C-alpha cells in the first residue's frame, strides 16, 4: 500500500536529515556534559558550551565544530565554527624533539568567527581586595618537562588560520568598548631553540585587514558630562589604526630554571621577549583627546591603582623558575602612513594630520620588572618624510626629512613619588610655518587633552618633563607678515609677504616640573637657539609694488656682503623672489614664564551647600585687573650681523609686532570679508569673542619684560649705485657700522616702558668717481623712550586694555659729519627717498578686516555697543583709541656738523641743540601741535686758493640764525567732528583719574601743561628730562648717559628699566663677520688780505671701521671728528664789522657776510652738482616720478573719480622776525664794504629802522692790522615802515657793481645750465630706459604679474591700478630688475646723439615712446569710471 | 515499477531537502561576518544561560564597590619618608586626618559607617549629627571645608589649617564620646 512505503520513506528523510545535519548538535550536547563534569569547570565558574561537533572524522584526524563558547569570568571567548586537523600521517621526524631542526605542521586549527570579548580583570581586584582586607568583596564574587617536550614534537608546527576574528574590550560599566577586527589570519606557531632558557616560541603569521575603533556602549547611561567623539564612521564609532594588512612576529623565550650561583640578572642573558609589527597600505592612524579620555577610562578599569608602594623585584636564584626582564616592541609602517589628531573647537572639527613615509619605524622597550629605581620604558619613533598641516585657512604647517624621537619615562617605588620624562626631539632639514593662530590652536589643543577634571591630592602624581629639541642639516621657519595680518589660502601661487629665518642648526629646551599640587605660581623656562649661518630672508608678492621696487634696489646696488649668503632653507632658495637682508651667525631668544594655573572652579566637587561655602571661600574677583598678573621674561641675543638696510626691515618689524604680539594675531582670508550689516558684523565678532562663556581668571594680565639686544651690526644702506667710470674704483653702497642696539621694553597692568638704546655709529661713504674722497657720518648715540599708559574703563575683556597717553622721547647725539659734494648729497637723497618710500608704502598698505577694526571699548569702529548708548540705540560707531589717545613726542638733537666738501669750497652746516616737540593736547587745546626750539644755526664757507705750497682759505660766505623759538597750531584733522577737543578731554580725564598720570589735567593753574614740559608722568612721577626740554637758553645737551639709583625718581638716559643701577647697553665682546679677501691771483690775493683766513682740518684718512673689540666704533668715531675750521686771529678780517596759528620768535637775530668769491665758490658747488648728473642711476629717476604718482594717491584726470571729499579759514601768524645784519664786502685793484642793518619786526603787520651804509676803506691822508685804514661811510637810512596787508662818486661806485653784477651774472648763468642739463638728462634717460624696456623679451620683465588676489586686500586698490603712468614704472622697475641688458645702464654715458640737446626732439621721443608703450599697458589697465573725453 | 518511482522521488527530495539547509546555514555563516558587524557589550548578547550572567553581573558589581571603596591612604609611614619636606604634604596629612579620626574611631557597634556609595565627609557628618545634635552645624561644616579645601582647593593649604582641622577633629571627638561613652 502507498501508506506504509510512505511513512518509511518518510522516517528515511527525517533520519537521514537528522544523523547528516543535526546529530552534531546531540554530539555537542554529550561533550559538553562531559568535558565540564570531567575537569571541573562549572565548579570553577567557568561557562563552557559547545553547540556542534563531528565524531565520525576522527579517522582523518578532522574535528568539526561549532558554537564553541568559553567564559572564565574575565573573557569571553566564542568561535562561531571551525575544523581541527590532526594530520597523523606526517611523520615524527624524531624521537626526542629535536629544536634545532624543522618540523612539519601536523595540526592545523581553522577558526572561523572568532569572537574575544574582555570585560573584567578579577585577578588585580581580588588582589587589591586582599591587600585591603576588603573581606565583604572576596565572598560576594563566590570565588612536566618531558610531556611538553613529547606534545611539542608530535604537534610540529602549530598552523592556525581564522577567516575573521573580532576583539572587543570594554564591559557594561565603560561608556565606550574598544572594538578590534581583523580578517584572513594565518599563523604558525612554532617552537624552536633558545639560548639561556628552555626553548623559543614564535607566533609569526598576516592579516589581510585589520582596524581598531572605540564603539558605544549601549547599556551605559549617557549623560550630559559625557562628550560624543569627534567624529564616527558609521557603525563603526571612532577610527583608531585602520589599516589594510598586518604583518606580526611574536617571540617569547619559555623560561626556564637558573642555573649560576647568582640570581637572573637584569641586562645578562635576558630572555627574549619581543613583538613585531609590519603595516601594510592604507594606515591611517587617528587618534585625539576624546580617544585619550577612552583610553584612560578603560585602562584605569581593566589595570586598577593598587595605591601601594611598589618593592624592587627578588630576582630568582639558582634552582628557581626564571622571570621575564622586559617586552620589545617593534612597529614598521611599510608603506605611507598618515597619523591624525582629531579634537573639538567649539562646534568646528579641527585636525593635525600628519604623514611618514614607509620604513617609519616605532621601538619600544617596556621593563617587566621593578629595581631600586622604580621601573621604565623607552620609547624610539623615526618617522621618515615628516610632513605635518592643520585644519586652518593656512594649512600648512610642517615638514622634514626625518623625525626622530627618543623618549625615557621613570616610574619610582611609590605610586606618589615623582615620575620623569626625558623626551629628547631631533629633525633633519625642516621647514616650518609659524603663525600665531597655530600658537592658539594647540593650545586650544593641550587643554582639551588635559581636560576639565579637578585636580586631586590624593590623585596627584608629580613628574618632571625634559624636552629637548634639536634640528640639524638646516631649519627653515616661514612666518606671514602680510599687513594687517590677511591670508591668501591658495594653495600655488600664494601671494603673502614671507619672512623666513633659516640656519643650520636650531635647538630648543624645555623642562616642565609639575611637582606641585596647585602652586600658587608656576615657573617654566624655555630656550631656542639657531646656532649657525643663519639668515632672515623676505618675500613679496610679484605684483605687490614693493616685490619689483626690492628687486631693482637689490639689483642695481653695488654692495660688498662681510657674511657669506646662507644655503639654508627649502622653499626661500629663490634669490629672484626673496631677500635675503639679515645674516647672522647665533640668534638665542630666552623665555621665563611664571603663572598662576588656570583651575576651573566650577569643577571643584564640593557636597557643600553653595550658601554657606562662598562664606568661607575668598571673594572672587569682579575684574580682570584684581588679579595679580603672570609674568614673562623674554631675553632675547643677536650675536653679529651683516645687514642689507631697508625701510622694509622697519615695514617688516612693524606687521610682526602687528601680527603676533599685537591685534592682529588672528589671519584673515581674502575672499570671506564680505558683511555689510553692523548687526550681523558684530554678531560675528561677538561669536569670536565668548567672554560670558570664560572665568575672571582667565583675562588675568601678565607682566612682561622683553630684553632685545642686537651686536655689532654692519649695515648696507641699499640705494642705486652710480655708474661706473672706467678709470676710477666703483663706488659702493655705504655701510652703517653700530656696535649694539638695545632694547627693553617693561609693559605692567597700567602701563608699558619701550626704551631703545644705540651705541655710538659710523657711516662710512665710498669714495666717489670725481676723486675727493670718501666720507664718512659719526652719531655718538641715540635713545628711544616711549611711556604707554593704559586703562581698563570701559573695555571689552578680550582687549582689556586701552591706551590714553603715548609719551615718546627721541634723544640724539652728536652729530658730526665730511660728506664730498654733490655725491655723498645724492647718496643721502637716495637712501632717504628709498627708506621714506618703504616705511610708508603707499600703494602696499592694506584696509584692516572689519572684524579687526577695534575701538577704545574693545569692540568694533562699526557696530560699537558702547556708542550706541549715546544717542541712545543698539549699536554705534565708537571712535578708535588712536584718534583719542594724547601722543606726545620730544625730540632732541644735541648738535649737527655736517661739511660738504668740493675741490676748492667746503660748506660746513653746524647747529646747536635741536629740540622738536609734538603736543595733540597742548596748553587748554587738544589739537595737534608743532614746537620748534632752534637757539643757533650757522653756515661757514671756505674757499681755496693755492698760489702757495701751503693751502689759503678764506671764508667766502657766513651766515647764522639764532633764537627760533616757534610754536604752530596745526588746524583739525578733516573729517573731524567739532567737539573733538571735548570728547578727547573727556576721554584722557576718565581714564586718569585712578592713576593721575597727566598732571596737565589735574593741576589748578589757568594754563595747562603738556607732556612738552614736565607735566606728566615719564617713566617714573616726576619728569626730570622734561621739565626742562624746551628750555634751549642754556643750550644744555640732553644725552648724557647716567644712572640713577633712586627708584621713585625717573631713569637717566641710557640706564636700563629692567635691571636695576644697570645701563641699558653693555660693553662685551660679540661675534662680527671679518672682511672677506676766483681766475685770478691778483684778485684771490686782494680778498686774501682782506676777507678773514681760516684752517680747514678735515679728518685725517676716513678707513674702513672694523667691529673688533667693544669700544672700536666709538674710537673710529672719535678719530674721524667734525671738520674744524680753525680762524686765525693774525688774519682776522672783515667779516665782523657791522653797525594755522604760528607764534613765537622766527629768529633773535640774522647774520649774513657775502663776497663775490664766495658766490664764486657757490658756483664751483653748482657746477660741481651738474657734472655728476649723467652719471646718476635712471632707476630713481623712475623711483621719483612713481613716488609723484603714489604720494598724490595715483591723482590722474581718469582717477579723478576716486576723490570727492568735497587750513581754509583762521589763519594768524603773530611772530618776531629778526635783527637782520648782512654784511656786503668787495674789493678790487680799492676794498668796498656795504653794511645792512634791520631792526627787529613783528607781524599781528610793522617794520623798524632800517640802515644801509656804503662804506670806503679810504687811508687817513684823504680827506688793527690795517692801521691806516679807516672806513668813510656813505650813509641811508629809514625811520619806520608799516605795511597792512591782510587777508668821483661814480668812479668808486662803478667797479663795485661791475664785480657783484658780474659775480651773479655768472651765478645766475651756472643755476640755469645746471636746470637744464638736469631736464635734459632726465628726458634723456627716460627715453633710453623705455627704449630698452620695450626692446626686451625677458619673460620677468612683464607689465601685469600673476592674478594680483593680494591686491583687492590694499587702500588704493582702484587708483594704483589706474596709474597707466605707475603701471608703466613698475614694469621699469621689473626691467631693472630682471632684464639682462639692464646693466647696460652701468656706464656713464651721454646723449647717444647731439640732437637731444634740442628740446622738442628729445621731449618728442620720450612722448613717441609713451605711445608705444601705451598699447602693452592698456591690456591689463582697468579704469576706475570711463574719460570718454581724454578718448577723442 | 512504483519502487524505482519511490526511490528517485525520495532521491530528489533528500537532495533538495540537505542543499536546502546547507544553503541556509551557509547564508547564515556569511551574513555573520565578525569583522563587518558590530558587536554588543551585552554580556547576555554572547553568554546563553542566565545563571552565568548574573554571575559575571554580580562580578561587575563587585569590582565597581572595589573601585568605590578603593581609596588611597596618603598618611602613610614609608610615604611620609617620601614628600616629608614638600609643601603640599599638610594636605595630605588633613585629609586622611579626618578619616583616621573618624571612621578609624567610629568603627563601632553603635558608630556610623560612611556609605561605600556616595562617600561624602560633608553627608556623613550629616549623618552623625542627625544621630548626635549635640554638635553644632557650624563644625561639621568647617571640618568638611577643611578636608575639601585640602583636597581639591588651590587656596593656600598650611600648617595653620592642619591645626585647626585637628582641633576642630579633637572637639567633634570629645563631644561624640561624651555621647558615646
Ligand atoms: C590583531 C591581529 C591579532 C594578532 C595577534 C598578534 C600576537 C598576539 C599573541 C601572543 C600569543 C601568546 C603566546 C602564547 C602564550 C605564551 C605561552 C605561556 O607563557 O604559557 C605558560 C607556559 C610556560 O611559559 P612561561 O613563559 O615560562 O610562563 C610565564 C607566564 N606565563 O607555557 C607552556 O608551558 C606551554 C607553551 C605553549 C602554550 C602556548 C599556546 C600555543 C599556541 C598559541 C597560539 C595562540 C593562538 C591565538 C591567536 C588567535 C588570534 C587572536
Ligand atoms: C632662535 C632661532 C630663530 C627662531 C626661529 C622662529 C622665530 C619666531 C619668532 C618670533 C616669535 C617668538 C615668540 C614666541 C612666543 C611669544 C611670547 C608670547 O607672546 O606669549 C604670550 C602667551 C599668551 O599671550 P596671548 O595669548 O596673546 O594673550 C595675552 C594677552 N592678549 O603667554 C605664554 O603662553 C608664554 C609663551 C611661552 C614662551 C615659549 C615660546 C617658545 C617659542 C616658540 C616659537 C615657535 C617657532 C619654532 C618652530 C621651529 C620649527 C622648525
Ligand atoms: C545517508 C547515509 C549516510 C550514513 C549515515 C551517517 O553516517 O551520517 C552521519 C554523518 C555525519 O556525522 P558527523 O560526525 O556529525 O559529521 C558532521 C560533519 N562531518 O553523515 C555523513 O558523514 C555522510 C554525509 C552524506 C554524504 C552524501
Ligand atoms: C593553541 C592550540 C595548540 C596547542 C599547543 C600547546 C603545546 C603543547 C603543550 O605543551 O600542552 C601543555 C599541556 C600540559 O601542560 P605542560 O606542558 O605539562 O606544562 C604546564 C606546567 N608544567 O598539555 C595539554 O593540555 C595538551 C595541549 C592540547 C593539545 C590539543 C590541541
Ligand atoms: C595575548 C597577548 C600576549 C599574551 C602572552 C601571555 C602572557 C605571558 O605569559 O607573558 C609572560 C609574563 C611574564 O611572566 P613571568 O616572567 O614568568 O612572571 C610571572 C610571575 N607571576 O607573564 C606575566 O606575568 C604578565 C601576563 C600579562 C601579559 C599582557
Ligand atoms: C590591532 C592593533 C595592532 C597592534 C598595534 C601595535 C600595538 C601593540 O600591540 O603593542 C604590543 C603590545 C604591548 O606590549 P606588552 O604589553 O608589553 O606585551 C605583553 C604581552 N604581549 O603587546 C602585545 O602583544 C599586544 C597584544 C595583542 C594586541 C593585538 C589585538
Ligand atoms: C612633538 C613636536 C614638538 C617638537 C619639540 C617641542 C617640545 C614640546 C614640549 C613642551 C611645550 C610646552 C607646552 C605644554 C607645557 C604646559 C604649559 C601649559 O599648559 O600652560 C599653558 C600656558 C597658559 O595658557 P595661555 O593661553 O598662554 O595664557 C592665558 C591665561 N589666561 O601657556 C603656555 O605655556 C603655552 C604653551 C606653549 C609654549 C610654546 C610651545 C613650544 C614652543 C615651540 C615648539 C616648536
Ligand atoms: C637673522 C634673523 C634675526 C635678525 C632680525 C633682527 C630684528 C631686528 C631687531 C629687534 C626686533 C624688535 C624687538 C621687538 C621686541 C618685542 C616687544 C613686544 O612686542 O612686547 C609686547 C608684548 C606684550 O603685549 P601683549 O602680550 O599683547 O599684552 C598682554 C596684556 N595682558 O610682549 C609679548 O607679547 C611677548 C614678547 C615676545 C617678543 C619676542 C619676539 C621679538 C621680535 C623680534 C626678535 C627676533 C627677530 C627675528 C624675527 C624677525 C621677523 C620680522
Ligand atoms: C628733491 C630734491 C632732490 C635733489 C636734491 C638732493 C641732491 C643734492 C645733490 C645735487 C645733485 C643731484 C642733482 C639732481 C638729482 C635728481
Amino acid at each position: 500500500s502507498f501508506w506504509v512505503t510512505a511513512s518509511v520513506v518518510t522516517l528515511f528523510l527525517a533520519w537521514s536529515t537528522f544523523v547528516v545535519l543535526f546529530f552534531s548538535r546531540v554530539s555537542a550536547l554529550f561533550f559538553t556534559f562531559v568535558i565540564d563534569k570531567y575537569l571541573r569547570l562549572s565548579k570553577n565558574g567557568i561557562h563552557f558550551k559547545i553547540g556542534g561537533i563531528s565524531i565520525s572524522g576522527l579517522h582523518a584526524g578532522k574535528i568539526m565544530f561549532r558554537n564553541v563558547i568559553y567564559d572564565n569570568g574575565d573573557m569571553t571567548i566564542k568561535v562561531n565554527d571551525g575544523h581541527l586537523l590532526f594530520k597523523y600521517w606526517k611523520s615524527v621526524e624524531h624521537r626526542h624533539l629535536n629544536l634545532s631542526t624543522k618540523r612539519a605542521s601536523r595540526l592545523h586549527l581553522v577558526l572561523n568567527g572568532l569572537h574575544v570579548n574582555i570585560y573584567n580583570n578579577l585577578t588585580k581586584y581580588t588582589e587589591i581586595a586582599r591587600i585591603r582586607r576588603f573581606d565583604w568583596f572576596f565572598e560576594n564574587t563566590n570565588m612536566p618537562s618531558s610531556v611538553w617536550e613529547n606534545m611539542w614534537n608530535l604537534l610540529g608546527i602549530v598552523h592556525i588560520e581564522v577567516s575573521a576574528g573580532c576583539i572587543l574590550v570594554g564591559n557594561k560599566f565603560l561608556p565606550y568598548a574598544l572594538w578590534t577586527r581583523f580578517e584572513n589570519l594565518n599563523s604558525k606557531t612554532s617552537v624552536t631553540e633558545s639560548a639561556n632558557d628552555r626553548a623559543l616560541l614564535t607566533f609569526e603569521g598576516e592579516t589581510e585587514n585589520v582596524a581598531v575603533s572605540l564603539i558605544k556602549n549601549e547599556q551605559f547611561d549617557f549623560t550630559a558630562k559625557d562628550k560624543d567623539p569627534p567624529r564616527t564612521m558609521g557603525n563603526d564609532g571612532c577610527p583608531l589604526l585602520q589599516s589594510a594588512s598586518l604583518e606580526f612576529v611574536y617571540k617569547q623565550d619559555l623560561l626556564g630554571y637558573v642555573t649560576d650561583d647568582e640570581p637572573q640578572s637584569i641586562t645578562l642573558k635576558l630572555p627574549l621577549w619581543s613583538s613585531e609589527w609590519r603595516f601594510g597600505n592604507n594606515t591611517v592612524l587617528s587618534y585625539g583627546p576624546w580617544a585619550e579620555q577612552q583610553r584612560f577610562l578603560i585602562y584605569s578599569f581593566f589595570y586598577p591603582p593598587d595605591f601601594q608602594n611598589s618593592t624592587a623585584t627578588a630576582m630568582p636564584t639558582r634552582g628557581k623558575k626564571r622571570i621575564h626582564v622586559k617586552h620589545d616592541v617593534k612597529i614598521i609602517l611599510t608603506k605611507e602612513t598618515c597619523m591624525d589628531i582629531w579634537f573639538m573647537r567649539g562646534e568646528q572639527l579641527e585636525s593635525i594630520r600628519t604623514r611618514c613615509g614607509p620604513l617609519s619605524s616605532l621601538d619600544m622597550s617596556i621593563l617587566w620588572i621593578t629595581t631600586e629605581k622604580g621601573f621604565y620604558w623607552n620609547m624610539k619613533a623615526e618617522f621618515l618624510n615628516f610632513e605635518a598641516t592643520t585644519s586652518l585657512i593656512f594649512t600648512k604647517l610642517f615638514s622634514c626629512k626625518k623625525f626622530n624621537v627618543d623618549g625615557s619615562f621613570v616610574y619610582p617605588l611609590t605610586w606618589n613619588g615623582e615620575q620623569t620624562w626625558t623626551i629628547d626631539y631631533a629633525f633633519t632639514k625642516a621647514n616650518a610655518w609659524f603663525v600665531w593662530d597655530h600658537k592658539r590652536l594647540f593650545t586650544d589643543l593641550i587643554n582639551d587633552w588635559i581636560g576639565d577634571d579637578p585636580s586631586d591630592i590624593s590623585k596627584f602624581v608629580p613628574f618632571r618633563v625634559h624636552n629637548r629639541m634639536k634640528v640639524v642639516d638646516g631649519f627653515e621657519v616661514i612666518m606671514l607678515l602680510n599687513e594687517s595680518n590677511w591670508v591668501d589660502t591658495a594653495d600655488m601661487n600664494a601671494e603673502n609677504v614671507e619672512v623666513a629665518i633659516v640656519g643650520e642648526k636650531l635647538s630648543f629646551e624645555c623642562e616642565l616640573p609639575f611637582v606641585d599640587f596647585l602652586p600658587q605660581t608656576q615657573m617654566v623656562k624655555y630656550e631656542m637657539r639657531g646656532e649657525k649661518s643663519v639668515a632672515m630672508r623676505a618675500k613679496f608678492p610679484p605684483d605687490s609694488a614693493t616685490a619689483p621696487i626690492r628687486a631693482a634696489l637689490s639689483r642695481l646696488a653695488r654692495c660688498n656682503s662681510y657674511a657669506p649668503p646662507s644655503k639654508h632653507g627649502t622653499h626661500s632658495l629663490d634669490t629672484d623672489v626673496w631677500f635675503e637682508l639679515w645674516r647672522t651667525e647665533l640668534v638665542k631668544m630666552d623665555f621665563d614664564h611664571h603663572y598662576r594655573p588656570l583651575i576651573v572652579k566650577s569643577n571643584i566637587p564640593s557636597d557643600i551647600p553653595f550658601s554657606i561655602l562662598s562664606d568661607y571661600l575668598p571673594p572672587p574677583a569682579n575684574h580682570p585687573w584684581d588679579l595679580e598678573p603672570d609674568y614673562l621674561g623674554v631675553d632675547i641675543l643677536i650675536e653679529g650681523s651683516d645687514v642689507k638696510f631697508t625701510g622694509l626691515l622697519v615695514k617688516l618689524l612693524f606687521e610682526l609686532k602687528n601680527n603676533y604680539f599685537g591685534w592682529y594675531d588672528s589671519m584673515t582670508s581674502v575672499d570671506d570679508e564680505k558683511i555689510d550689516d553692523p548687526i550681523k558684523l558684530k554678531a560675528s565678532f561677538d561669536k569670536t569673542n565668548a567672554n560670558g562663556m570664560k572665568p575672571v581668571e582667565y583675562f588675568r594680565t601678565m607682566n612682561v619684560d622683553v630684553t632685545v639686544r642686537v651686536c655689532n651690526v654692519r649695515a648696507e644702506m641699499l640705494l642705486y649705485s652710480p655708474a661706473i667710470d672706467e678709470g676710477a674704483e666703483p663706488e659702493k653702497v655705504p655701510v652703517v657700522f653700530v656696535e649694539e642696539v638695545a632694547v627693553e621694553v617693561k609693559k605692567t597692568k597700567t602701563q608699558a616702558l619701550i626704551q631703545v638704546g644705540v651705541s655710538p655709529a659710523c657711516a662710512y661713504l665710498d669714495k666717489s668717481s670725481q676723486g675727493s674722497g670718501p666720507g664718512c657720518i659719526t652719531l655718538s648715540g641715540f635713545q628711544f623712550r616711549g611711556h604707554a599708559m593704559y586703562s581698563a574703563k570701559e573695555v571689552a575683556w578680550n582687549m582689556g586694555l586701552v591706551e590714553y597717553g603715548w609719551i615718546m622721547e627721541i634723544l640724539v647725539g652728536d652729530i658730526a659729519g665730511t660728506l664730498d659734494f654733490p655725491a655723498h648729497a645724492h647718496v643721502l637723497h637716495q637712501i632717504m627717498e628709498s627708506l621714506l618710500m618703504f616705511v610708508i608704502s603707499p600703494d602696499d598698505a592694506t584696509k584692516v578686516p572689519d572684524r579687526m577694526q577695534f575701538c577704545q571699548h574693545g569692540q568694533l569702529i562699526k557696530a560699537c555697543s558702547i556708542a550706541g548708548k549715546k544717542t541712545n540705540e543698539i549699536l554705534g560707531p565708537c571712535k578708535t583709541e588712536e584718534q583719542m589717545k594724547y601722543r606726545q613726542i620730544r625730540i632732541s638733537v644735541d648738535s649737527v656738523n655736517l661739511t660738504f666738501v668740493e675741490e676748492k669750497t667746503i660748506l660746513q652746516i653746524s647747529a646747536d641743540p635741536v629740540r622738536v616737540t609734538i603736543c595733540n593736547a597742548h596748553e587748554s587745546r587738544f589739537t595737534e601741535h608743532v614746537c620748534i626750539r632752534v637757539p643757533g644755526i650757522s653756515i661757514r664757507q671756505a674757499v681755496r686758493i693755492k698760489e702757495k705750497p701751503e693751502n689759503i682759505w678764506i671764508e667766502g660766505a657766513n651766515a647764522a640764525i639764532e633764537g627760533v623759538s616757534l610754536d604752530i597750531e596745526l588746524p583739525t584733522p578733516k573729517s573731524a567732528s567739532p567737539t573733538i577737543g571735548k570728547e578727547r578731554l573727556e576721554f584722557v580725564r576718565m581714564h586718569d583719574a585712578d592713576t593721575k598720570r597727566l598732571h596737565f589735567l589735574w593741576a589748578d593753574h589757568s594754563v595747562w601743561g603738556c607732556a612738552c614740559f614736565g607735566n606728566t608722568c615719564f617713566f617714573g612721577d616726576v619728569d626730570e628730562i622734561g621739565s626742562t626740554f624746551m628750555e634751549t637758553l642754556t643750550k644744555k645737551k640732553f644725552f648724557v648717559p647716567g644712572i640713577e639709583r633712586n627708584p621713585e625718581k625717573q631713569p637717566q638716559v641710557m640706564q636700563s628699566v629692567i635691571l636695576k643701577n644697570k645701563p641699558i647697553l653693555s660693553n662685551q665682546p660679540h661675534m662680527f663677520y671679518k672682511k672677506p679677501k676766483l681766475q685770478s691771483m691778483e684778485m684771490s690775493s686782494s680778498y686774501a688780505t682782506f676777507v678773514d683766513n681760516v684752517r680747514v682740518e678735515l679728518p685725517s684718512a676716513i678707513t674702513v671701521p672694523q667691529f673688533g673689540e667693544p669700544g672700536a666704533i666709538l674710537e673710529w668715531c672719535q678719530a674721524h671728528q667734525a671738520t674744524r675750521i680753525i680762524n686765525d686771529v693774525n688774519t682776522s678780517g672783515v667779516n665782523e664789522v657791522r653797525f594755522l596759528a604760528i607764534n613765537g620768535v622766527a629768529a633773535t637775530s640774522l647774520d649774513l657776510f657775502v663776497t663775490p668769491i664766495g658766490i664764486e665758490a657757490f658756483e664751483r658747488l653748482v657746477t660741481a652738482a651738474s657734472h655728476s648728473v649723467p652719471a646718476i642711476n635712471p632707476c630713481i629717476l623712475v623711483h621719483m616720478c612713481y613716488r609723484d604718482c603714489v604720494l598724490k594717491k595715483h591723482r590722474q584726470p581718469l582717477t579723478e573719480s576716486l576723490f570727492a571729499d568735497e587750513p581754509i579759514s583762521e589763519v594768524d601768524i603773530t611772530v618776531d622776525l629778526p635783527r637782520v645784519s648782512i654784511g656786503l664786502f668787495q674789493c678790487g685793484v680799492t676794498a668796498n664794504m656795504g653794511l645792512l642793518l634791520i631792526d627787529r619786526a613783528f607781524i599781528q603787520l610793522n617794520g623798524s629802522a632800517i640802515t644801509v651804509q656804503l662804506l670806503q676803506l679810504t687811508n687817513r691822508d684823504a680827506p688793527r692790522m690795517n692801521n691806516l685804514e679807516p672806513r668813510v661811510m656813505m650813509d641811508f637810512n629809514v625811520s619806520d615802515t608799516l605795511i597792512i596787508l591782510e587777508r668821483p662818486i661814480y668812479e668808486a661806485l662803478a667797479p663795485v657793481m661791475v664785480s657783484w653784477l658780474s659775480v651773479v651774472e655768472n651765478f645766475l648763468r651756472t643755476v640755469d645750465k645746471f636746470i637744464h642739463t638736469v631736464e635734459c638728462w632726465k628726458s634723456v634717460a627716460m627715453a633710453k630706459v623705455l627704449k630698452l624696456a620695450l626692446d626686451s623679451t625677458d619673460e620677468k620683465v612683464v607689465v601685469k604679474v600673476g592674478k594680483n588676489r593680494m591686491g583687492r586686500t590694499r587702500v588704493l586698490s582702484a587708483h594704483q591700478a589706474s596709474c597707466p603712468s605707475c603701471i608703466l614704472l613698475k614694469t621699469l622697475f621689473r626691467w631693472f630688475a630682471y632684464a639682462g641688458n639692464a646693466p647696460g645702464a652701468i656706464n656713464h654715458r651721454l646723449d647717444i646723439r647731439p640732437e637731444f640737446e634740442i628740446e622738442e626732439t628729445r621731449k618728442t621721443a620720450l612722448m613717441a615712446l609713451l605711445s608705444h608703450w601705451q598699447s602693452d599697458v592698456g591690456k591689463e589697465l582697468k579704469l576706475v569710471s570711463y574719460e570718454d573725453a581724454h578718448r577723442f | 515499477d512504483g519502487t524505482s518511482v519511490i526511490y528517485v522521488c525520495a532521491v530528489i527530495i533528500l537532495i533538495l531537502i540537505w542543499v536546502a539547509i546547507i544553503g541556509q546555514r551557509q547564508i547564515w555563516r556569511h551574513r555573520h561576518n565578525v569583522a563587518r558587524v558590530r558587536p554588543q557589550v551585552s554580556l547576555s548578547s554572547r553568554i546563553s544561560s542566565k545563571k552565568a550572567v548574573l554571575l559575571r553581573e554580580t562580578q561587575l558589581d563587585t569590582v565597581m564597590r572595589l573601585r568605590c571603596e578603593n581609596q588611597a591612604r596618603l598618611t602613610d609611614c614609608i610615604s611620609l619618608q617620601f614628600h616629608g619636606e614638600k609643601p603640599y604634604v599638610h594636605r595630605m596629612i588633613a585629609v586622611d586626618e579626618v578619616t583616621l579620626e573618624i571612621d578609624g574611631q567610629l568603627n563601632r557597634i553603635e558608630g556610623a559607617v560612611q556609605r561605600q556609595a556616595g562617600e561624602s565627609t560633608y553627608s556623613y557628618l550629616k549623618r552623625i549629627r542627625e544621630k548626635v545634635p549635640s554638635i553644632p552645624l557650624n563644625l561639621v561644616h568647617r571640618i568638611a571645608f577643611l578636608q575639601e579645601s585640602a583636597r581639591f582647593r588651590p587656596e593656600k593649604f598650611d600648617v595653620e589649617q592642619v591645626m585647626e582641622l585637628r582641633s576642630l577633629l579633637n572637639q567633634f571627638l570629645r563631644i561624640l564620646s561624651a555621647e558615646y561613652d
